[PDB]
Formats: C-alpha cells, sequence, structure tokens
C-alpha cells in the first residue's frame, strides 16, 4: 500500500496549501 | 514353378479389366453437367452445441427419426443426445475405453460400440426395468472394430481390423458370413438404401463391394492412392464416394466399375476422415483433417462452402435421414449441429 | 397441455442426473494417468507387476498401463487413439536379436512415433530392458554390436556418465551408446512439445514404478509450465 | 484535520476580543474608539502607542513564531492606513509564515503534481489495455479455462483499482481546486459537504488496492498449487479462489471503514492519520508480499532445475530463458524490494519520495505489463485470433 | 492402382555392383518418402535405407552404412539403389516400400507380414 | 502356401471381368443429374423459412 500513502501525503497537501489560502483571503478581506 | 506363372494370370486379368472400364469410359461427368446450374455459395451456422464428453468424440450416429443422435467418446461414455432440445437421454459407461465406432438401429430400440476391445458390444434401450445394460456381446474378430451398421433388430455387420467384414446374428451370437479378401486394415462401411448389398473401403486403397446375400465379393474399385478412411452411399444406391488420406474424394459408380469424379484441391494436403451425402444428393460433405470440413459438389467438383468451428480435428460427420440437419463431431468433446 | 411442461420437467430432471454422473467421473478421470506400453517383442514385460488392461497405484496416484498385445503389426492406425496419453511407455530389447537386428527396428518405430503428427505433444518412457545381457553379447563374440554399428568403435563412454559399481567399461559403453542413438533421433526433430525419459531397467521392480512415476509428475510439471508460457 | 481545527479558533479568539471589546470603551474620538478588524480583533491602540502589543495567537502554530510583534497606529483622530484602493492595509508581514518553508512547499507540490501525471498517464494507460484484455478474453473459445478464468478475474481487479484511484483524486481535486474566497464557499467547503461521496469512494478505493493485492496473492497460490502435485487438479476449488480474492480483502477493510467512521472522522478519509489504523489495511498487504514471494523463489528453484536437466546441447543458452521468465511471472510481487523496511513510518527525507516514485510507477505500469504479457504477448490467443481472422477474411 | 516393380538383381559375384531400379506408378512419386526394405531367408524383415521427398534426407542401417548408395529421380517416378562390395551374407530379398501417408516424415511400413504399397521384390544371391 | 492365394487372386479377376460395365455417359448425369428432381424437397438447397424448421 504506496498508493495510498501517496494519497494520504497528498491529502496533507491539498489541506494545509487551503489553510493558507484560506487564512489569507482572512488576512485581506 | 506356380507362384511365377500365378502373377500372369493377375496381371493378365488387371490388364483386361482395365481395358474394360476405360473402353466404356467415353465421356467425363463434368462435362455432362456442365449445363447445370451451380448450387453457388452456401452458408451454414452452428445451430445447437453438445458440450457434455470429456474425452475426443470419435464417431456418431443419427437415427431414423432425425432428433436422436448417439456419440462415442475415447473416456468410455456412450450419449444419446437430443438434437431438438440439447438434452442427454442415456449417458450409458462403456467396459472399454478405447471405442471407436458406434451405431444406432434402424427402429431405435438398440445401439452398438466397439473398438480396440474386439468385441462389438449391443445395447437395448427397451429395458423393462428402465436401465439400459448390455444384450449381446460380439466376440469374433483378431483385429479392433473400425465400424459396425445395424440392418435391423437381429443381424448386425461390423467390419475390423483383420481384414475381414462379418454379418452377425443377434440371436445367435455367431458370425454368419465372413467377408475376406481385403488386404490391409478395413476402416469403414456403409449400407445400401435396399439392405442388399454393401460397400466396405479398406487400407490399401481399394473398396470392395460385397453382397450379402451370396457372401461374396462382386466388384473391386482401385483408385486412391492410400488407405481409405470413411465411404459412403449415394442416396440412389448406385453411387459411393470414398474419402482416402491422399487429401482426395472419389465419387465411383457401381455399374460403370469406374470413378467418376475427382474431388481434389491444391490448398488441402491434409486427408479426409468423415465423408457423407446429402438427401438429394447434390452436396457431398466431407471432414478433412485441417480442422475444419468442407462441403463439395456433388457434380461440380468445387468448394460451395467450408463449416468450420471446430478446434480439433473432425472425426464423424452425419446427416439426418431426412436432410433437415447435418451434425460433426470432432476431438474437442463437442458436436455441432448445422441447418 | 400440461402433457408438455411434464414432459419437459422429466427430461429435465433426467439431464440433471446425466450432468450429475459426468462431473462424478470427470473428477476421477482427470486423475487417473494413462499409460500406452508396447515393445518390439520378448522383452519381458511381466514384471513390470510382479485381455490387456491393467492398472497399478502408487502415492495415491492411480494408473492405467494399456498393453496392446492383442493387436496386428500394422500400428499406423490403432496408434492415433494413444494421443490424449500422457505418457507412451516404449520398453525395448536390446538383446533379443539372437532370434533379425531388433535394434534398428526398435529405433525406427521410436523415430516413426516421435515425428508422427498426432503424438507431437505425447512424450514416450524409454527402457532399456534385457540390460544384464548385454555382458553376455561381447564376450562370446558370436555377434558384435560393432559389425551392426559402425560408429560403435569411435566412440567414447561419456565423462558425466556415472559406471555403475560392478559392470565392464565396454557393457557401460555399448548400453550409452544405444541410449545416445535413441536420444539423437529423439533430439533431431522438434522437441519443444515432448520430452524423451532414457531408463535403464533392473532385477527389481519397486524401483521400475517409482521412475514411471517421477517421470510422469516431470510430465505433469512441465505441461503446467508451458501452459504459463514459462518455458 | 487543520482546515477543521482552524475553523474553531476563527470563532474562538473572534468572541475573545468581543468580550475584551465589552468592558472597554474609554475615549472614542480624541483617541480611536473600540473597532473590530475582522479577522483579528485586539483592545484598541491608542494614538501612536508602543507595538508591543503582539499578533494574535489565531493561528495554530504561534508557538514557533511567537517573538514578532504588530504596529497599529491611530492616526486622524484614530484611524488606520488606506491603501492602493482605499482597503486598509497592515503590516503584519513579520507574523506570517517562514518564506522557506512555502518554498518547500513549492518543491514538494510539483514533485506531487509530476507524479500524480505520472501515475495518472499508467494507471489510464493499462486501463485501456486491461479493458481490451477482459473483452478478448471473455467472449473466445478459451472464455472458461481454470487457470484463464484466474487471469480474467484479477484485470477485473486491476480495472477496479485503477478505477477506483482514477475517481478518488478526481473528487479530491475538485473538492480542493474551487473558489475559496468568498466568506460563504470556504466556510461551508470545510465543513459537512459532499464528504459523503468522498468518504464512501474512499472506502471503495481501499477496498480495491486490497482486492488487488489479493488477487495477486490467489494467482501465486494456484500456480504453487498446481505444481506440487502430480496429477491434474480434480476439483477447481474455484470457489475457494474467488473468496479468497474479492472476499478476503472485505474482512478486512470493514473493520477500517468502522474505525474510521467510529473512532477517528477526519473531512475525507484519504488522509491517514493513527498508524496503527492504516496498519489494518497494511498487514493484509505484507502477508500476500511475504508469502507469495516466498513461492516465487520456491517456482524459479525448480524451473531452474527443468532448464538444467535435459536440453543440454544448448550448454549456458539457459541463461536468456531463465531470464526472460524470471521477469515475465513478477506479476504477482515486486514491492518488497522499496518495502518492508520502509514502510510510511521511519520513511523520511528523499527516501521517502524514491519509495514513492518507485511504487507507485510500478503499481501504475502493473496492470499495462500484465495485460501486455498474458493477453498479447501469449502464442494461444494469437494463434486464435488468427485463426478467427482467417475464417473471416475467407469468401 | 499402386504398383511397385523391381527391376535388375540376380546373381553376384561377393565383390560386384548391381544397380537395383524401382519403378512406380500409380501415385504421386514426389510426395512419397521411399524406403528398401530386404528379406534375408530364415528370418523376418529389416529396413535398409531410405530417402525424404526431394531427396535431402538421406539414411542407412549400420550393417550396410557407407557400403550402400541410394538415389531417387522425381521426374521419372524412378527409385535407384546401387549395390557395391558386395557380401556372403547380403543374400536376400529386397522389398521397394512406400510410406503410407503423403507430405509425412514418420510412418509405418517396415511391417512384414502383410503391407499393401510394396513390390513383389527381387531376389539377390552371392556367387560361391 | 502360393496357390492358395494365387487362387483367391485368379478367381476375384475372373468375377471382375463379367460384369457388364454401362458406359459412363449413361451412368453419368443420366442418373446422378438425372437424381434432381427431387432437390427441391432437400433442405440444404433451398434453405425452408425458419417457421417450419425444427432447428431454428
Ligand atoms: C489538486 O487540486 C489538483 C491536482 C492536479 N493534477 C493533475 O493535473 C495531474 C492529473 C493527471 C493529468 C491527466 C493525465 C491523463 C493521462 C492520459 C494518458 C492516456 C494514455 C496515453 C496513451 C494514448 C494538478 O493540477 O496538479
Amino acid at each position: 500500500h504506496x498508493q495510498g500513502t501517496f494519497t494520504s501525503d497528498l491529502s496533507k497537501q491539498k489541506e494545509s496549501k487551503a489553510a493558507q489560502d484560506f487564512i489569507e483571503w482572512l488576512k485581506a478581506g | 514353378s506356380e507362384l511365377d506363372q500365378l502373377r500372369q494370370e493377375a496381371e493378365q486379368l488387371k490388364n483386361q479389366i482395365r481395358d474394360a472400364r476405360k473402353a466404356c469410359a467415353d465421356a467425363t461427368l463434368s462435362q455432362i453437367t456442365n449445363n447445370i446450374d451451380p448450387v453457388g455459395r452456401i452458408q451454414m451456422r452452428t445451430r445447437r452445441t453438445l458440450r457434455g464428453h470429456l474425452a475426443k468424440i470419435y464417431a456418431m450416429h443419427w437415427g431414423t427419426d432425425s432428433r436422436l443422435l448417439v456419440s462415442a467418446s475415447q473416456d468410455g461414455k456412450l450419449i444419446i443426445w437430443d438434437s431438438y432440445t440439447t438434452n442427454k437421454v442415456h449417458a450409458i459407461p462403456l467396459r472399454s475405453s478405447w471405442v471407436m465406432t458406434c451405431a444406432y438401429a434402424p427402429s431405435g430400440n438398440y445401439v452398438a460400440c466397439g473398438g480396440l476391445d474386439n468385441i462389438c458390444s449391443i445395447y437395448n434401450l427397451k429395458t423393462r426395468e428402465g436401465n439400459v445394460r448390455v444384450s449381446r456381446e460380439l466376440a469374433g474378430h483378431t483385429g479392433y472394430l473400425s465400424c459396425c451398421r445395424f440392418l435391423d433388430d437381429n443381424q448386425i455387420v461390423t467390419s475390423s481390423g483383420d481384414t475381414t467384414c462379418a454379418l452377425w446374428d443377434i440371436e445367435t451370437g455367431q458370425q454368419t458370413t465372413t467377408f475376406t479378401g481385403h488386404t490391409g486394415d478395413v476402416m469403414s462401411l456403409s449400407l445400401a438404401p435396399d439392405t442388399r448389398l454393401f460397400v466396405s473401403g479398406a487400407c490399401d486403397a481399394s473398396a470392395k463391394l460385397w453382397d450379402v446375400r451370396e457372401g461374396m465379393c462382386r466388384q473391386t474399385f482401385t483408385g486412391h492412392e492410400s488407405d481409405i478412411n470413411a465411404i459412403c452411399f449415394f442416396p440412389n444406391g448406385n453411387a459411393f464416394a470414398t474419402g482416402s488420406d491422399d487429401a482426395t474424394c472419389r465419387l465411383f459408380d457401381l455399374r460403370a466399375d469406374q470413378e467418376l469424379m475427382t474431388y481434389s484441391h491444391d490448398n488441402i494436403i491434409c486427408g479426409i476422415t468423415s465423408v457423407s451425402f446429402s438427401k438429394s444428393g447434390r452436396l457431398l460433405l466431407a471432414g478433412y483433417d485441417d480442422f475444419n470440413c468442407n462441403v463439395w459438389d456433388a457434380l461440380k467438383a468445387d468448394r460451395a462452402g467450408v463449416l468450420a468451428g471446430h478446434d480439433n480435428r473432425v472425426s464423424c460427420l452425419g446427416v439426418t435421414d431426412d436432410g433437415m440437419a447435418v451434425a460433426t463431431g470432432s476431438w474437442d468433446s463437442f458436436l455441432k449441429i448445422w441447418n | 397441455t400440461e402433457d408438455q411442461r411434464n414432459e419437459e420437467k422429466a427430461q429435465r430432471e433426467a439431464n440433471k442426473k446425466i450432468e450429475k454422473q459426468l462431473q462424478k467421473d470427470k473428477q476421477v478421470y482427470r486423475a487417473t494417468h494413462r499409460l500406452l506400453l508396447l515393445g518390439a517383442g520378448e522383452s519381458g514385460k511381466n514384471t513390470i507387476v510382479k485381455i490387456f488392461e491393467t492398472k497399478f497405484q502408487v502415492d495415491k496416484v492411480n494408473f492405467h498401463m494399456f498393453d496392446v498385445g492383442a493387436q496386428r503389426d500394422e500400428r499406423r492406425k490403432w496408434i492415433q487413439c494413444f494421443n490424449d496419453v500422457t505418457a507412451i511407455i516404449f520398453v525395448v530389447a536390446s538383446s533379443s536379436y539372437n532370434m533379425t537386428n531388433r535394434l534398428q527396428a526398435a529405433l525406427k518405430l521410436f523415430d516413426s512415433i516421435w515425428n508422427n503428427k498426432w503424438l507431437r505433444d505425447t512424450s514416450v518412457i524409454l527402457f532399456l530392458n534385457k540390460q544384464d545381457l548385454l555382458a553376455e553379447k561381447v564376450l562370446a563374440g558370436k555377434s558384435k554390436i560393432e559389425d551392426y554399428f559402425p560408429e560403435f568403435a569411435r566412440y567414447t563412454t561419456p565423462e558425466d556418465a556415472t559406471p555403475e559399481p560392478g559392470e565392464d567399461p565396454r557393457v557401460t559403453r555399448a548400453k550409452y551408446f544405444i541410449r545416445d542413438e535413441f536420444l539423437r533421433i529423439s533430439t533431431a526433430s522438434g522437441d519443444g512439445r515432448h520430452y524423451c525419459y532414457p531408463h535403464f531397467t533392473c532385477a527389481v521392480d519397486t524401483e521400475n514404478i517409482r521412475r514411471v512415476f517421477n517421470d510422469c509428475r516431470d510430465i505433469i510439471q512441465r505441461m503446467h509450465l508451458r501452459q504459463y508460457e514459462l518455458l | 484535520q487543520v482546515m477543521d481545527f482552524l475553523f474553531e479558533k476563527w470563532k474562538l479568539y473572534g468572541d475573545q476580543c468581543h468580550h475584551n471589546l465589552s468592558l472597554l470603551p474609554p475615549p472614542t474620538e480624541l483617541v480611536c474608539n473600540r473597532t473590530f478588524d475582522k479577522y483579528s480583533c485586539w483592545p484598541d491602540t491608542p494614538a501612536n502607542t508602543t507595538a508591543n502589543i503582539s499578533c494574535p495567537w489565531y493561528l495554530p502554530w504561534h508557538h514557533k513564531v511567537q517573538h514578532r510583534f504588530v504596529f497599529k497606529r491611530c492616526g486622524p483622530d484614530g484611524q488606520w492606513v488606506r491603501g492602493p484602493r482605499g482597503q486598509p492595509w497592515r503590516d503584519a508581514s513579520q507574523c506570517q509564515m517562514d518564506g522557506e518553508e512555502i518554498e518547500v512547499q513549492k518543491e514538494v507540490a510539483k514533485m506531487y503534481s509530476s507524479f500524480q501525471v505520472m501515475y495518472t498517464v499508467g494507471y489510464s494507460l493499462s486501463l485501456g489495455a486491461l479493458l481490451l484484455a477482459l473483452a478478448i478474453l471473455g467472449g473466445l473459445s478459451k472464455l472458461h479455462c481454470t487457470r484463464n478464468a484466474i487471469h480474467a478475474n484479477l484485470f477485473a481487479s486491476f480495472v477496479l483499482k485503477a478505477s477506483s484511484v482514477l475517481v478518488i483524486d478526481g473528487l479530491l481535486r475538485t473538492r480542493y481546486s474551487q473558489k475559496i474566497g468568498d466568506d460563504l464557499s470556504v466556510s461551508t467547503w470545510l465543513s459537512d459537504g459532499a464528504v459523503a461521496g468522498c468518504r464512501v469512494a474512499a472506502v471503495f478505493m481501499q477496498y480495491g488496492i486490497v482486492a488487488n493485492y489479493c488477487w495477486l496473492l490467489v494467482e501465486g497460490l494456484y500456480l504453487h498449487n498446481l505444481l506440487g502435485l502430480a496429477t491434474l487438479p480434480e476439483r477447481s476449488f474455484f470457489s475457494l479462489y474467488l473468496g479468497i480474492g474479492w472476499g478476503a480483502p472485505m474482512l478486512f477493510v470493514v473493520p477500517w471503514a468502522v474505525v474510521k467512521c467510529l473512532f477517528e472522522n477526519v473531512q475525507c478519509w484519504t488522509s491517514n492519520d493513527n498508524m496503527g489504523f492504516w496498519w489494518i489495511l497494511r498487514f493484509p498487504v505484507f502477508l500476500a508480499i511475504l508469502i507469495n514471494f516466498f513461492i516465487f523463489v520456491r517456482i524459479v528453484q525448480l524451473l531452474v532445475a527443468k532448464l538444467r536437466a535435459r536440453q543440454m546441447h544448448h550448454t549456458d543458452y539457459k541463461f536468456r530463458l531463465a531470464k526472460s521468465t524470471l521477469t515475465l511471472i513478477p506479476l504477482l510481487g515486486v514491492h518488497e524490494v522499496v518495502f518492508a523496511f520502509v514502510t510510511d513510518e521511519h520513511a523520511q527525507g528523499t527516501l521517502r519520495s524514491a519509495k514513492l516514485f518507485f511504487d507507485l510507477f510500478l503499481s501504475s505500469f502493473q496492470g499495462l505489463l500484465v495485460a501486455v504479457l498474458y493477453c498479447f504477448l501469449n502464442k494461444e490467443v494469437q494463434s486464435e485470433l488468427r485463426r478467427r481472422w482467417h475464417r473471416w477474411r475467407l469468401g | 492402382q499402386v504398383q511397385l516393380q523391381e527391376s535388375g538383381g540376380g546373381l553376384v559375384q561377393p565383390g560386384g555392383s548391381l544397380r537395383l531400379s524401382c519403378a512406380a506408378s500409380g501415385f504421386t512419386f514426389s510426395n512419397y518418402k521411399m524406403n528398401w526394405v530386404r528379406q534375408a531367408p530364415g528370418k523376418g524383415l529389416e529396413w535398409v535405407s531410405d530417402i525424404s521427398q526431394s531427396g535431402a534426407s538421406i539414411s542407412y542401417t549400420g550393417s550396410v552404412k557407407g557400403r550402400f548408395t541410394i538415389s531417387r529421380d522425381n521426374a521419372k517416378n524412378t527409385l535407384y539403389l546401387q549395390m557395391n562390395s558386395l557380401k556372403p551374407e547380403d543374400t536376400a530379398v529386397y522389398y521397394c516400400a512406400r510410406c503410407p501417408a503423403p507430405f509425412t516424415r514418420d510412418c509405418f511400413d517396415v511391417t512384414s507380414t502383410t503391407y499393401a504399397y510394396r513390390g513383389q521384390g527381387t531376389q539377390v544371391t552371392v556367387s560361391s | 502356401a502360393s496357390i492358395a492365394q494365387a487362387r483367391k487372386l485368379v478367381e476375384q479377376l475372373k468375377m471382375e471381368a463379367n460384369i457388364d460395365r454401362i458406359k459412363v455417359s449413361k451412368a453419368a448425369a443420366d442418373l446422378m443429374a438425372y437424381c434432381e428432381a427431387h432437390a427441391k424437397e432437400d433442405p440444404l438447397l433451398t434453405p425452408v423459412p425458419a417457421s417450419e424448421n425444427p432447428f431454428r
């Protein structure tokens, strides 16, 4: 289960990337 | 000094008979038929598939009702199928696993088998008990049994690998006559529609015609250049075709003592395993060693059709008495039917 | 009109019983090995167990050793039946030329069996029987193998050929020569579909049936590997 | 879990200050009144006061970004600066994230985007061929053979997986690449939305991964059990094999589904935390890899015996053959290489990335390799296809 | 009607040379592998030599290898076996035999008793 | 036993000589192609319609 590890890691990625993206809107708007 | 001169006699006679049959050979057959309209393209499809056997199917036979057919395989089974509904009726076991022939009685009451066991086992289907067992065990041959055909519910004629065909009597259990005269193994035989005389091909490129009443040989036809595998009469009883291993089929005539047509083609290089005529006799169906069986024209000697489908070698080829369907068993435990 | 449904039900029940019996005896037909046994003649095939069918069992494996000693000597027709057989056992009598040169006839018969159209997929077990009688065939000097074979004089025993403890180097040499003649025929033609398994018969039969079983297992394993496109 | 764990603090902090704005008014026009800065409330700093006030805790990771402050100035009768288009701008850049990581982020991403593109090609490419292989296999003369049916059912397990993992990322891509700027969008997406579809596609994807490994295991077992016995198999045991495959993964995937649904729920279950709860989906994998690698070495241990037994006329020509088969047989297990030792745990740095790349690549092109090796290079199917084309190209 | 005639032979001084000619008529001579089978008086039949369809594959029995030669001429439908350096124990009757299956590399014609496709033969003796 | 097998061959060929061969044309189309008026009932020459065909 390699593919599972990859998707887990990418899930962490799109999430944390969205966290900063969210915070950036909050900072502005 | 007898043998030396004895050969000459034969030789002399041979040349005389050669002359006679080639003298009366004015025309061919093609010529006398060039005028007929050819049958054209003929297409067939497998209508039913009978997947019940385990080992290769080596012989089958249609019943007189053109509805029930019996099949024999090397696994030791003799399955009686049903053409219309694809339902096995009796899967009777056999003692000898190496069965080489099977037959169906004209009245639908008995079936017969036979192989390397040198015994023509005859089975009764109308047992009051219900379950079908063997009734009479005929054992009078030394070589193997290659083909057997019923005349009626009382007497059966069998070919053998000991160069001797014989006529049996079920009630007594001994050979009535003995058709000695062949030099090689006898492969197949067919009965005339009037059941008064029959032909029998062998492994010496000769198809001797016998007379069951007199128990002697009347006409001997030579022409093939290798051992003969299967034969069958024309529907009128005045002719019969022979399929040999030289990749040629030949039709002969019982009143001209000479071959009339050669069904040879360049692409086919393998021998013929089985042959059978159609209802009207216009279509000759032969089974080849190249995994498929062709459909030749009995007068134009042109492939009017090819019936593929079988994976391994075909071994048996039966046409219904009414000509409605054609069945083809092979060495893949399958029985395709065609219309 | 209920006659149609009830007769159809009866026919279906009969067909179901036929299918059940066919499955039941197909389950046992696939597990029993068949073995054709043929030879030139006067070979001594009665010692295998010590009107022609016989069977035996080793290691919970069934065998059917089909003798054909009742037919004629024209084998070109009834041998086509033995194409689904697992292994054609071919026992040879290399010391039965005293009453003919049976070795050449056996070689020709083996070559015909090997190169047949329908026997391509059938492997052959080879048994160099009557091996003990080879020793007296050379000391007396009445008939010489070199007389009937010109390549025997220029023959050397193989380096990997293990000598039997207690055998004159000449017997071993002659027996390995004959083995190689059969093996040359064996490998000259196409051999990707079947293989030959030469053997030397001994005085006891407890090892012969084990050899046959081991060779049949090898044949089955090779067939299974060939089905998977390995070799 | 970061997303949902920051929604709360938006509200939590946004209310503590509302109580700090309460009990606080003092000067209103002389000195700036109590104001509210959207994302961040603080007691209003007076006219030009010392900026000793730090930027809010807010952001959870503030424990490493503490020692930096925020500068706010009450200018025109207590007013903050307006900007380019008059928007109030605050120079809170010193409280922001550390560029460094941001860079590394840019990095990993790229690499992960390349891996995605490179594994999506792989699946899709072998997803096509698998189908073409199933269609040709299940409609011909060999449509029902005991060895061939297992291959057809494995090609199904491969199609199921490829399809499973190509749809679980579709959701993922689509559930993060929506414009989440407008208050509504962000607030709602991080919350319960179509997490239903995602959740069930995740269970349905994990089932597929494990079923693929189980059908590789049963493929090995059938070959191992077909060589030990001397005779042919009297019973195909086909029922047994369709339960070691298809069925058994359930006995391992269902307890996972429940352990997530009950103990550890997260946005979409793709994100894997609690490594103990991932061992229940990895133990079958490790078992089906080890106990099939054992029979892989066992098969070669006798394949070398058969190649050296006879046919020794081509002395040392077995080399090519032994190799060709040894690279045709791994249709079952290869992972071993960067597996075992390297687990998800204790695998960091570039090693992890190399493992992921190697394994992903092999797992994405496995299906294509298997389909090519067992439905396009087999001599039986080649000869049959020829026959069925010859018979059509007759008249 | 197949017909194999074996001309030649007769009485020869041990060490002489005889050319046996086999005449065939009734089949396509080019399609069959043709063999020579001899039978000494006192024992059974034995295969001597053979030849392939085109004449490439040629084999001999070890007892007569090198001394005897075999050749076929497809255009004349004839088989030639030329004898050289005869020996006293070569007294036998020589049958020209053919194989039963065309375009096949294996066949079973060594059969002594009753094989159809074999000629009457020509019995040869060595001088005394 | 040369005479025993020689008499079998010489007798046979005596009986192979007395048979009267009725030409070849008289037994060509004159009977074989004459057995053609009943080719209309042959179910293979003229494919019968599926209605009254038992193997539809
Ligand atoms: C996270 O929001 C976005 C993720 C997104 N990923 C990608 O764009 C990569 C996914 C794969 C791209 C599509 C490749 C299709 C390959 C088809 C090959 C067909 C077979 C070839 C033979 C004809 C991102 O933007 O990073």
